[PDB]
């Protein structure tokens, strides 16, 4: 009876695929469950925070390029995981992370320019949270955590910015 | 036993199915979700559909208001409309995402970016991005297609121009330098003093 | 004598176990501090968190209140709750760490160091 048992392990879903029901709108949580041999099969879901990495090169308020990672932590949402299944797929993530994140957060840099998107990274990070939030919902994930890990600029931008330092430790020496 | 599983086939999550009779090919008003499903052994063929959401990335260059050229790539979640794949099939076959899409998205999404210049283009890109959805949403219904997002992954401009704008900031950050040359001029007067 | 020796498991030097049963998966209520204990052969499997005080360095330059760069190493030790274990194995697995920290200390750490000079 081994082929009618089926095992979702810990953080994991499984929506059952019903060959004269359909998908079933019902999702069966962790453990050990048992399935008609052949009429229903389970489609496995991770039902846990997945991180996912964001390095992109955009521009600011004032167009000037910005290396900003965003890192996020997704899952999908449990009750939507039969929709999912259906609308999207069981690669969901790389089909809608990939434009809903990199818009977001190229929108919303453009928002700021360099001084407060390094002094005020936690707004940023706010409104890049609010963004990807609604946006995500309408497909059925939920957002653990939204991170600006890296954020910098080019390298002209960084020698000015290290000129002016060393101006003002020429200040101090005079 | 071999003639039953001919007679079977399965349409998986996500997918459809259509059927084309003999009788009189595509048959109008049979769309078939997922399942199981029987099929007459040589009447009925079943065409299966993938209606899932589905992303496809143009990306191009193109000009803005300007006629500065813009790097644009776009990413769009599209997916055929499950309720009219009959028809689709009669117009499109199982190839309408490249018939439709490498045309309809490219002229809308140049269309719009040309109604912005590069700042607006950057500062705005949500609503560059909702523009190009209405239009191309308007556009991939004739063609019995949906969008279910519609992202502007990508946006640059060229060497020279990204290469000035980083000019204007470098002098940004020479003017705020500047204020340090007069704490310095103070100990300079005094020096001279 | 190989079914008792499979039925027992030993939580050693400031480990903890939790159970995934086949009868509702994780257990959320049982958490078994150091010892040896007893698991059901195949209902019952146990999942060892270390909740040891762990170090993890993140070394990245950012920037200052002013834009200047500095390269800043930050050292924290961090350990799972122990009062929790449960829905965190359902929430974040084993690799917990390196699902959270990597990204809650960079913007922590960046954020912090941009409201200071040098």
């Amino acid at each position: 009876v081994n082929s009618a048992l089926y095992n979702v392990d810990a953080g994991h879903r499984a929506v059952i695929f019903d060959r004269f029901r359909g998908v079933q709108d019902i999702v069966v949580g962790e453990g050990t469950h048992f399935l008609i041999p052949w009429v229903q099969k389970p489609i496995i879901f991770d039902c846990r925070s997945r991180p996912r990495n964001v390095p992109v090169i955009t521009g600011s308020k004032d167009l000037q390029n910005v290396n900003i990672t965003l890192r996020i932590l997704f899952r999908p949402v449990a009750s939507q995981l039969p929709r999912i299944f259906t609308s999207i797929g069981e690669d969901y993530d790389e089909r809608v992370l990939p434009s809903i994140t990199t818009e977001i957060l190229k929108s919303v840099v453009a928002r700021f320019d360099a001084g407060e998107l390094i002094t005020q990274r936690e707004l940023v990070s706010r409104q890049v949270s609010d963004d990807l939030t609604e946006r995500a919902a309408t497909f059925g994930l939920i957002l653990d955590d939204v991170s600006l890990t890296h954020l910098t600029f080019g390298k002209e931008f960084t020698e000015a910015v290290e000129a002016k330092q060393v101006a003002q430790q020429e200040a101090e020496r005079a | 036993a071999y003639g039953v599983r001919e007679s079977v086939f399965t349409v998986e999550g996500g997918h459809r199915a259509i059927f084309f009779n003999r009788i009189g090919g595509v048959q109008q008003d049979t769309i078939l979700a997922e399942g199981l499903h029987f099929r007459i052994p040589w009447f009925q063929y079943p065409i299966i559909y993938d209606i899932r959401a589905r992303p496809r990335k143009i990306s191009s260059p193109t000009g803005s208001k300007d006629l500065q050229m813009v790097n644009i790539s776009l990413r769009v979640l599209s997916r055929p409309n499950a309720q009219e794949l009959p028809s689709m099939y009669q117009r499109l076959g199982l190839d309408y995402e490249e018939r439709v899409l490498p045309s309809i998205v490219n002229e809308v999404l140049k269309s719009v970016v040309a109604k912005f210049n590069a700042s607006q283009l950057i500062t705005q890109r949500a609503q560059v991005s909702l523009l190009i959805r209405r239009e191309l949403t308007e556009r991939a219904k004739d063609f019995s297609l949906i969008l279910d997002d519609v992202a502007i992954t990508e946006l640059s401009f060229s060497r020279e121009y990204t290469a000035a704008v980083e000019a204007k900031q470098v002098a940004q950050q020479e003017a705020q330098r500047a204020q340090f040359l007069v704490e310095k001029a103070k100990q300079e007067q005094r020096q001279k003093i």
